């Protein structure tokens, strides 16, 4: 049972965009689904829910989204859609797909819980411009060796919206690798760093490739960071 | 439309520590209500339902009892990997409303951080812009103070710190703070240093290095 979405990033205030979520593993008509959002620093809330299949009225929203906001579902496909027609400011957020209440299930007409959520999608409204990251190593040295441990890492720099994934040798480091959270720049753009601590007697046998993605410029870099030559 | 009150904000307990997190709910839900564990830049996890149901496979340490307008969720031996946001969530009628949530983090033994100094890569250096990165490796508490000196010059306006969420292995913290000049500014100075302040040092430590080298 599986919940995979998409889409989403930036959208000028007063525009319009498309978020999806893809259902696998179970009967996708049989269930409720809902949105649920969390702003920046905040708690959630209930965006709405997609009816399953045994109502003529198919959605139900809260009322601070109820005109701007339309959640629909895909004629065949196993998808769920919401489309953020006319955002403002406050609906910058990172939005979750969620499941719901089964058919059979008594409480669902009324309400119900959730059991498996999405990753999260995040849409910023801004009036800003996308930019793709530019990524540096951070090269390990005498600076970055402590005693058995050396530091390296990428600092990805300058880019717009959020977010940004990095990950290491294809996720296969997990280790030991710190990613820190992305600091909003004078320019406006944003920059984040991604050390990872190794020993370092694996240095010159180990290669290191730190993974970086940032979905809504489609921007993907896979850098090696290598011990400086000096 | 049902208000939910959810207490504390936050929390801090010892690993094996007795953690409990109320909710109250404005009108009886009976046991329409779900408890959820969000960690950091995760997505939520269901971890109990119809108020006392522990979801298949939570971990036994976890337990929620209640009914109708106060519910609670109890986490008994709290463990470093248990540290999270939690929120309570209504069922009984649209539009479905959760609480505020809770915060919770370990208390543990102080740690000193490990600083290391990055300077810039010649790739950024061919487009015209240095940046030169700290780190902070493995503290606790939150706590620290960096500080930047260019020549021995103090510096502010040019610098951006950034802390990560506590670590679900040793309950530490991380930080980096990065220094960006101009390819100008930077050939300008020569000796660039970091002092990092912590109560796990008895003096501040300064990583230094020359431009250049």
């Amino acid at each position: 049972v599986q919940l995979v979405q998409s889409g989403g990033g930036l959208v000028q205030p007063g525009g319009s965009l498309r978020v999806s979520c893809a259902a696998s593993g179970f009967s996708f008509s049989d269930h409720d689904m809902d949105w649920v959002r969390q702003a920046p620093g905040k708690g959630f809330e209930w965006v709405g829910r997609s009816r399953n299949k045994d109502y003529s009225s198919t959605t139900e929203y809260a009322a601070s989204v109820r005109g701007r906001f339309t959640i629909s579902r895909h004629t065949s496909e196993d998808l769920l859609y919401l489309e953020l027609n006319t955002v403002k400011t406050e609906d910058t957020a990172v939005y979750f797909c969620a499941r719901g209440p089964h058919h059979s299930d008594r409480s669902g007409y009324y309400g119900g819980t959730f059991d498996i959520w999405g990753q999260g999608t995040m849409v910023t409204v801004s009036s800003a411009s996308t930019k793709g990251p530019s990524v540096f190593p951070l090269a390990p040295s005498s600076k970055s060796t402590s005693g058995g441990t050396a530091a390296l890492g990428c600092l990805v720099k300058d880019y717009f919206p959020e977010p940004v994934t990095v990950s290491w040798n294809s996720g296969a480091l997990t280790s030991g690798v710190h990613t820190f959270p992305a600091v909003l720049q004078s320019s406006g753009l944003y920059s984040l760093s991604s050390v990872v601590t190794v020993p370092s007697s694996s240095l010159g046998t180990q290669t290191y490739i730190c993974n970086v993605n940032h979905k809504p410029s489609n921007t993907k870099v896979d850098k090696k960071v290598e011990p400086k030559s000096c | 439309d049902i208000q939910m009150t959810q207490s504390p904000s936050s929390v801090s307990a010892s690993v094996g520590d007795r953690v409990i997190i109320t909710c109250r709910a404005s009108q009886g839900i009976s046991s329409w209500l779900a408890w959820y564990q969000q960690k950091p830049g995760r997505a939520p996890r269901l971890l109990i339902y119809d108020a006392s149901t522990l979801e298949s496979g939570v971990p036994s340490r976890f337990s929620g009892r209640g009914s109708g307008t106060e519910f609670t969720l109890t986490i008994n031996s709290l463990q470093p990997e248990d540290f999270a946001t939690y929120y309570c969530q209504q069922g009984n009628m649209f539009p479905l409303t959760f609480g505020g949530g809770t915060k919770v983090e370990i208390k543990r033994t102080v740690a000193a951080p490990s600083v290391f100094i990055f300077p810039p890569s010649d790739e950024q250096l061919k487009s015209g812009t240095a940046s030169v990165v700290c780190l902070l490796n493995n503290f606790y508490p939150r706590e620290a103070k960096v500080q930047w000196k260019v020549d021995n010059a103090l510096q502010s306006g040019n610098s951006q710190e950034s802390v990560t969420e506590q670590d679900s292995k040793d309950s530490t913290y991380s930080l980096s703070s990065t220094l960006t000049l101009s390819k100008a500014d930077y050939e300008k100075h020569k000796v660039y240093a970091c002092e990092v302040t912590h109560q796990g040092l008895s003096s501040p430590v300064t990583k230094s290095f020359n431009r250049g080298e």
